């Protein structure tokens, strides 16, 4: 898992 | 509307047109590439506040998804959107900045070495940017690309951050290695080894790739080692492996000297083997991952059996030492002793005086020396019927892929080396590697010898014809040459290796292409004449090279030992029954040639070994060395995904290929490697293949194993590499 | 399984238009004479002619002796041993009918509070009754119980079908249902931790997760501060890794938006929110848990379905005709099938909840030449799913003006003038600009004049034996192949999916789509117009990724996806093989 | 197991013959003022010189705020859904408080009758009731089916 690539995603 | 999240981190409206446009940029001149496919497969993966980022990666694998045999040219447009993407990250633009300024930013940087300044002035550096072709990366495949960005391209290895692109790279490796060269010729020298790195003429390797305008200077990659029979000395041989692997060589270790167990070392070989493992893993991520060594001994030494099975994942663990590979060592005697049906005796190195010396150097001292021992019964001594021993050799080596063979008599009569001065008794990891060596009695001891060789390929598909080896081998000798002057040596007996004798391998990539494209195959003896052809003009050329670089900076300091210096010739101790397979008269003038060695020498001792390529021709776009491809399209995983790549000119080719396991059997392989050999200063990483579906029960049978490796012998192969199996 | 037949002797007694008709007549039959027969004859029609699909219970019961047709029902436990075997015994008396269960058992509280043992003995438990009818304890009876992600005895729970562990310890003849917000899902991107409290140990916590977004930020910021509570910490990104690593292997680990399910609803969520879902995961209704089996304060959800077929319409305004005769053939079932635990009657006649769905979706594309995975059907699903929802509502309004409202009609967000055009997803958007088609307007006025029959009306269900009958793909999944084969003791069961002659090309199968996204803007499309939800799947071929093995990013990505378009649950996750 | 204490703190209060007497004074407590005193006398002598032993849930908790005392329980079981309910019901009250169970399910009719699905599922529904409040299923909660 890479959580600076989730990170960008807006809900 | 649809959002995307710039560099820095503020939105902005999504801009469809400027995707669109630099799709249809990259898809100039590509044939069956639909733009509006990848469009599709790749906007449906956006959404609202997407990194800008994150678009590029989308469509670059989007287009990386569609490679196959059917649309090939998706390697190149997928290619090209990934060169476009390293631009924006390394200079935030498509357009790579002024050479002076980005050299200068770098050197700051601490990422390039500060020399290059020093040797250089900026007016050189506006000349040097005038040789550039920045489109010259259009011309990458995908995978060459992946390559590239993974150990290539000068980056930040914790951030990820990439700094240059494969131009500067490119450039920079010329001018690293030519820099002391006269203002007179510097810059032409320069310019056209650049042409030939970028246009793929010349394929370099890994260390030099990644290495070569950095603040480092670890760029031997292939070390080799001989361990003498003394504790000194096998603490020296262990503290070398130690300090070159630490570097990521790969290492050959002769052990064949140690007693066997049971002699007046005591306890034997084996835990001095598992010493020399660990201490070829003492750098490696885990144990396993990294480091990696080939260990050669004779196959009549007293403790052979054990040694034998040494990696057969099924004993007991004293017993065994999986994780290195091993060379069985074979002359004239053992393989007559085997068609005989008759004994091989073995003896320990220590009880027969001479003997091992001779079992390299001299053939028929060995003949007299091995009869008198085995009539002497006061000499320990072990008795085994030679099928058994050959077949428990051929045995291990079917099942692991990983028990090699050396053919040591072919090593020597038949090499650049005098073997009474300097006999090749070893080779490398890989099988190509053949130098002279001796043992060390300290880490420092300034009388031992390691032999050391840089490494480098002709492209055989990106040459239109046969005498444009002659400027390309100029550039290569010389470039390889400089490199020498250049490196670091952390042990001082390889340095003595590297400046007593210069060695250098260069050898080929694309050949199964060349072969293709020329209407020949391998299996079937349709390419014995044009390989012929082909190492003639390969082998002459380079010698040329060395030769007028002997006249201009004078041979090598211990030339005096080589076959060369006598006024001896591969063409004139080839193996005989060579001539029985092939009729290619020579086509260049060896007579004239020899004077001008006689006379002036040579810069380096060796020129030439065939060795195996596999990151390296990725980055051309080229066959794997001189084997056949397994199939049209080759599969490697990545964590960006599934990574393609199709032969070159599988379009116009795809029926001219031999697949590797079309071939019938191992015979017009054999001849070929054979063939290459006579020209070859070293040797040759050849391989053996089998399916088992093309024999009764899917066993492959013994008997056929054992009639290829003399086949091998009868045309003066050297060494017999991986053994591979098909599966399935 | 439909026809009349004599179970022992294998006699059969009917065929299939007497069915047909006859169905029609139970289901009409106490209509005025008026319109009685025509009302039949147009019924009969719809349905012989498979422009309405009729499920199971339905096709095989009615015009016989029987009244049992409850094939799903949602109950909610709360959090006391009385409730606990109120549950239990309700489960049992529907499972010895068949039906379906869905169970909310996120209110007991955790092991080790002031249940000082725990959940799962009582998870157990629901099992053994779920399981208490069935042939040898494998072969029938169903359930899907739900929870929060939050819990504080999560971590046990998202294992307990893992069939590698301890007997105690697990749970497997049930699947489960992992219940999500936004504010968890923002912890994951973050990249921060997730705080787990036992529902009993934070005070209007657990009502906030489902009604009020902010009031539960309020609340969890605050007893994640108080450190008086029992409280488990722990990262997000190992949370939602566990759960999603579950979900992959067992493929049955489902999730439940909880907020999309109360803020895009036919329910006003202060009154009566959606706390749980069904079986399947399309059914989204109110319920309230049971002091007693026989508590008449409790509430068992129930639900009526039917679905419309896209293969055997020419035009959507076909749509109109048929919408008026489902609604009005399941309003009047709703009063003629029997009720056997009070609470559940309270749901039905107080809500009067229907589930009207498709069948045959992946044709229906097909012949229009759009796919699944490329973004080419959005539209025209926009276009199909705004016609399906108009067309309900106003028959289900024309029903109100006829008959009258329903009972707790005043608790829908429809009694207030709030229409799932306005509730819906922003950020679909970004992805189908096909404009509204009819007049969504007088529609409203017309709603909050006379009001609706039915507090629901359109959900997404699977279909399997259903659309058999009809020729038809499976709900709105797209087919595997082109034949399906079934096994029976009479020999290989062959299917070919309807119309393949003239559209081999046009379908795209399963395994053609090169990832979710297309299918899952589909889903989020549909959902826009849907009342309750959509048995929606995730789908992964690993020989599309390397070394055969689907990345976590990927499976953690898709879920977001699925949350970005307003997806409420996720239901199945399908893994190729070989 | 018997005195009074703390679970948390593990703290001890009481000694053996406050514990003999206040069971005494408890259960002897309604008796008129003339024989009272002198049956909690009486009795107080017979236990704490060992002449009647008393139950585990007698000995801990005649004295405290507790009025679960109940340590086994017999349920027999008709044979219909409602029964097996309420059998099951009750079953998960009484093992809460720690009572051990007789159930008696010889009624429910065998597999095949015209229930249907025979004994087994629910002599499973039974063990899951009767372990409804224990650690995992395993320790805490006894039952015997005949």
């Amino acid at each position: 898992v890479d959580t600076d690539d989730l990170s960008n995603f807006q809900l | 509307n649809l959002l995307v999240t710039k560099r820095d981190g503020s939105t902005e409206r999504i801009n469809l047109d400027k995707i669109h446009r630099v799709l249809d940029w990259a898809a100039e001149g590509l044939h069956n590439v639909s733009i509006s496919q990848v469009e599709l497969r790749s906007h449906i993966q956006f959404y609202d506040g997407i990194k800008t980022s994150d678009i590029h990666e989308t469509i670059i694998k989007a287009a990386a998804d569609l490679i196959s045999r059917d649309a090939p040219d998706y390697q190149y447009l997928a290619a090209r959107l990934a060169i476009f993407h390293l631009r924006k990250k390394a200079y935030g633009q498509f357009e790579p900045p002024a050479l002076y300024d980005h050299v200068v930013k770098m050197v700051e940087m601490g990422k390039y070495d500060n020399h290059l300044l020093e040797d250089y002035t900026e007016e050189e550096f506006k000349q040097m940017d005038t040789f550039i072709d920045h489109d010259r990366d259009m011309t990458f495949s995908y995978a060459a690309v992946k390559q590239l960005e993974g150990k290539y391209l000068v980056q930040n290895r914790v951030t990820g951050e990439i700094y240059e692109s494969a131009q500067f790279l490119y450039i920079l490796v010329a001018a690293c290695l030519f820099s002391n060269y006269p203002r007179e010729t510097r810059l032409q020298y320069v310019k056209r080894f650049y042409d030939a790195v970028s246009t793929f003429k010349i394929s370099l390797p890994t260390p030099i790739m990644s290495g070569v305008r950095t603040p480092t200077r670890q760029f031997s990659s292939c070390v080799l080692i001989e361990c003498g029979d003394s504790l000194d000395s096998i603490n020296a041989t262990s503290s070398a492996i130690v300090k070159y692997v630490s570097q990521r060589a790969g290492i050959g270790i002769n052990a064949g000297r140690i007693r066997a167990l049971g002699s007046p070392f005591h306890t034997g070989c084996i835990p001095f083997y598992k010493h020399f493992q660990t201490a070829v893993k003492s750098c490696s991520q885990g144990g396993v991952r990294g480091g990696a060594a080939t260990l050669f001994y004779p196959m009549w030494h007293l403790e052979v059996e054990s040694l034998l099975v040494l990696k057969n994942n099924r004993g007991v663990e004293g017993n065994r030492v999986r994780h290195m590979d091993y060379g069985v060592q074979i002359n004239k005697l053992m393989y007559t002793r085997l068609l005989k049906g008759e004994d091989i005796t073995l003896f320990s190195p220590s009880d027969v005086p001479g003997l091992y010396d001779a079992f390299f150097a001299d053939q028929e001292e060995f003949e007299r020396l091995y009869t008198k021992y085995e009539k002497d019964d006061s000499i320990r001594k072990q008795r085994v019927k030679a099928v058994e021993l050959f077949s428990l050799m051929m045995q291990e080596r079917a099942s692991t892929g990983r028990i090699y063979i050396q053919n040591v008599d072919h090593c020597n009569t038949h090499s650049p080396f005098d073997p009474a001065i300097a006999p090749v008794r070893q080779s490398n990891l890989a099988l190509e590697i053949a130098l002279p060596t001796k043992p060390l009695n300290d880490v420092n001891d300034e009388n031992g010898e390691i032999a050391l060789c840089t490494l480098s390929a002709f492209n055989l598909g990106a040459i239109n014809n046969l005498d444009e080896l002659e400027e390309l081998a100029i550039l290569a000798v010389r470039a390889l040459d400089a490199l020498l002057d250049y490196q670091d040596y952390p042990i001082p007996a390889a340095k003595r290796g590297a400046m007593g004798r210069r060695t250098l391998g260069i050898g080929v990539i694309n050949f199964a292409y060349y072969l293709a494209k020329h209407g020949k195959r391998y299996s079937d003896g349709s390419a014995n004449n044009l390989t012929h052809k082909t190492f003639e003009a390969i082998q002459y050329y380079l010698l040329k090279a060395s030769n007028e670089l002997a006249k201009e900076q004078g041979a090598c300091p211990w030339f005096n030992e080589t076959t060369y210096a006598k006024g001896i010739l591969p063409i004139d101790t080839y193996k005989k029954d060579l001539d029985t397979i092939a009729n290619e008269p020579l086509h260049y003038d060896w007579e004239a040639l020899r004077e001008s060695i006689k006379t002036h020498g040579l810069r380096n001792s060796t020129l030439s070994a065939l060795m195996p390529s596999e990151t390296s021709s990725q980055i051309s776009n080229a066959t794997n060395g001189i084997e056949p491809p397994r199939g049209y399209v080759s599969i490697k995983a990545s964590k960006d995904g599934i990574l393609r790549q199709v032969v070159p000119d599988y379009e116009h080719l795809h029926d001219a290929y031999e697949l590797l396991w079309e071939m019938p059997g191992n015979d017009g392989y054999l001849q070929l490697v054979g063939i290459m050999q006579k020209f070859i200063d070293q040797s040759i990483s050849a391989n053996t293949n089998y399916d088992p579906s093309r024999f009764p029960s899917g066993k492959v049978p013994m008997q056929q194993l054992l009639k290829d490796l003399l086949t091998a012998y009868k045309f003066g192969v050297k060494t017999l590499y991986y053994q591979n199996t098909r599966d399935g």
